[PDB]
Formats: C-alpha cells, structure tokens, sequence
C-alpha cells in the first residue's frame, strides 16, 4: 500500500511519499522480535486525522 | 482563386480545432479525467502523449 502517489489510510494518514521519490524499499518479517504471546501492542498506529 | 484561399484558411483552422478531440490511443480526451481517475505515476506517460 505504500508507495510513491498510491492512496490509503496509511497515506492519509501515516508517513505519506511524495510523487517525485528516488530511493530503494527494503520489507521483511522479524518474528523474532515482534512475537507477543499476549500480544506486542506496543506496536501503535493512528487512523484518525 | 480569392474564394479558394479563404477556404483553405478556414479548412486548415477547422481540422486544427478539430483534431483537439483525438485522444491519441489514451485513456481519456480531456486532463482533469486524467488526473482525478488514475495515478499521476502512470498517468505522466499519458498527458506526454
């Protein structure tokens, strides 16, 4: 969902590229860090703006 | 010959004015359709068309 122009709630709302973006992406999954049992809740996002 | 010059002045003006609705394999013949329904990443390619 996040891309340079691409619309969403991230975009919206979150850390937004702008149209002119010159760069690399890098993603991968980190469980091994990021796995809560109970939950990381810690890990928070904002979907009101 | 004074008849034949003024239309083909006014030919000439005519499918000048006239080739504006070409849409020259696009997706639309008019900008605001291309700026408001598409990506303006992809949609760059299409008004430099």
């Amino acid at each position: 969902q996040i891309a340079p122009g691409q619309t969403g709630n991230i975009a919206d709302y979150n850390y937004k590229l702008p149209d002119d973006f010159t760069g690399c992406v890098i993603a991968w999954n980190s469980n091994k860090l990021d796995s809560k049992v109970s939950g990381n809740y810690n890990y928070l996002y904002r979907l009101f703006r | 010959k004074l008849q034949d010059v003024v239309n083909h002045n006014a030919q000439a003006l005519n499918t000048l004015v006239k080739q504006l609705s070409s849409k020259f394999g696009a997706i639309s013949s008019v900008l605001n359709d291309i700026f408001s329904r598409l990506d303006p990443p992809e949609a760059e390619v299409q008004i430099d068309r």
